[PDB]
């Protein structure tokens, strides 16, 4: 983050410090978080909505970035957040309350928290 | 019923 | 795909050998704690029926009895019956629209052999007219037992119809005569009539589940289970409505059922999928729907219909029956002249295989002849001139009478 490191270079740069120390103890700090989804819909708009609920699938894969959603929990799955950040959380809550404020209710089903 | 006979000769003479 | 013969098969035949030579090999199969043995069940076979110009129906490699380029044109089917005296009732279930049946015996258990006609014995309501003579001793004691038990066997013939086709005296360890066998199996069984253009109708029996961890949210996933045809053959790819479907809780009207449809992709043919649904065995549908309903194992017991479909389905219910006047075959002189069949009592648990659906039995109103009751879950109008109720009479199930829909 200071990348116009000069001024007694000590070395080349600040070699014995560079080789593992600098790098070798970053300490992020990072606590594990895993909020749920438990969207479905049922009719022929629910067959529409049952592609949707597919592509609510492909739609939280791709356009807001949540990442790596996995297949272990049969009925419902996941999606992940991990602090690097910390402002995907915001994001991640934004559009899963307008999936749940716009995207559901026009095409009557069932979902919450 | 004339398949038992056949059986009878062949089946049982070469295999169980 | 093509046969839905049955099989009877009471203790220690060798079950494997048999099957697996008239089904060829076992398909993968999987998901543990089933379905309890003594349930609704149905056979599958990886092999098929054909010839070479020949008696001999081998397996599909086209030399080795000989030559005589086989015709892969369709596929066998089977149903399926452990080797135990207990599996008499489910396949008196599945005795009614069935295609023919096998006839097992041994010699291994008594030589006055109780158990066959113990066990076949709805030869008069239920269709049980193809069957074979078919002797299992050819192992431990030789041609005294089997020369006094072809008498035996064949003072089964006369009324009792014990004679649709003639002795085979095998171990099918030895695989034996099975060019015999499938000679009369091609021959000297026919194929029954069916239906070709009707609208094509199925009650779901055997769900699965194909969405174990390890993959993307991208895949094509849904609701896979089990059938076979009763009427229509089924196409790839319209309005398939299955009509209640889920049980409609808090349903407070008439029309507050929910008009629900899918599409379908796989019919497994073991080998490919032809998309038209080849009847005459079990048939590996896959709905289009990706609920948590259809899916899990919550689906056993609804229709499959299409959009404007005839049936209307509600609990109304009032059926006119009869009973037995014995547990079906069973006497045994050692203190077993008193297997009671008691009649219908207020509030008792059944089973009511109305078509080839279990649900159990609940009951109202006992007249002698007639009965109104209600039943555990919204069930589908199928058929009147046959529900099968069965009740409790020992560890496991027996049928006990037979019904009509008023």
């Amino acid at each position: 983050d200071p990348s116009i490191l000069d001024s007694l270079d000590l070395n080349e740069d600040e070699r014995e410090v560079l080789i593992n120390n600098i790098n070798r103890r970053l300490t992020p700090q990072a606590v594990k978080i895993r909020a749920d989804i438990e969207v479905a819909c049922y009719g022929y708009e629910g067959i529409d909505a049952v592609k949707e609920a597919l592509r609510a699938g492909l739609n939280c894969s791709t356009e807001n970035m949540p990442i790596k959603i996995n297949l272990i929990a049969p009925p419902r799955y996941v999606m992940t957040t991990t602090t690097l950040e910390r402002t995907e959380g915001l994001s991640v809550l934004s559009q899963a309350m307008a999936v749940i404020k716009e995207k559901i209710e026009e095409k009557r089903g069932v979902f919450n928290v | 019923d004339y398949t038992y006979e056949e059986l009878l000769n062949r089946v049982f003479n070469i295999m169980r | 795909a093509t046969i839905n013969i049955g099989t009877i098969g009471h203790v220690a035949h060798g079950k494997s050998t048999v099957v697996k030579a008239i089904s060829g090999v076992h398909t993968v199969r999987f998901k543990n704690e089933l379905e309890r043995n003594i349930t609704i069940k149905l056979g599958y076979a990886n092999a098929k029926i054909y010839k070479l110009d020949d008696p001999s129906c081998p397996r599909p490699e086209c030399y080795r009895g000989t030559k005589g380029n086989f015709k892969l044109v369709r596929h066998v089917s089977f149903v399926d019956c452990p080797g135990h005296d207990i599996l008499m009732a489910t396949m008196l279930n599945g005795a009614a629209v069935m295609d023919a049946a096998l006839l097992l015996i041994a010699g291994n258990e008594s030589c006055p052999q109780p158990q066959t006609s113990e066990h076949l014995a709805a030869i008069e309501i239920m269709k049980l007219k193809h069957i074979l003579i078919l002797q299992n001793k050819i192992d431990l004691v030789k041609e005294s037992q089997a020369k006094e038990q072809y008498e035996q066997i064949l003072a089964f013939v006369q009324g009792t119809v014990a004679e649709g086709a003639p002795i085979i005296p095998i171990s099918a360890q030895l695989k034996y005569n099975i060019e015999v066998v499938c000679e009369y199996i091609v021959k000297k069984i026919p194929v029954p009539p069916r239906d070709f253009t009707s609208e094509p109708r199925l009650i779901v029996i055997r769900s699965f589940d194909v969405n174990k961890p390890g993959c993307e949210v991208d895949d094509l996933k849904g609701g896979v289970a089990g059938g076979s045809i009763l009427k229509g053959v089924l196409k790839v790819g319209q309005e398939i409505e299955v009509r209640p479907g889920i049980v409609s809780k808090d349903s407070e009207g008439k029309l507050m059922c929910k008009p629900i449809f899918s599409k379908i992709v796989s019919l497994f043919a073991e080998h490919n999928d032809l998309q038209y649904a080849a009847p005459g065995g079990l048939i590996g549908v896959g709905t289009k729907i990706d609920p948590t309903l259809c899916r899990a194992d919550r689906m056993v017991g609804q229709v499959l219909g299409a959009v404007g479909a005839l049936p209307e389905i509600f609990t109304e219910l009032e059926i006119s029956y009869f009973l037995l006047r014995r547990l079906l075959g069973v006497r045994t002189e050692g203190d077993k002249k008193a297997a009671k069949v008691q009649k219908l009592s207020k509030n008792e648990v059944l089973m009511v295989n109305i078509g080839s659906l279990s649900t159990g039995g609940r009951v109202s109103a006992v007249k002698a002849d007639l009965g109104k009751i209600v039943l555990t879950n919204p069930v589908c109008t199928e058929v009147g001139e046959k529900i099968a109720l069965s009740r409790r009479v020992e560890k496991h199930w027996r049928l006990i009478g037979w019904g009509q829909i008023r």
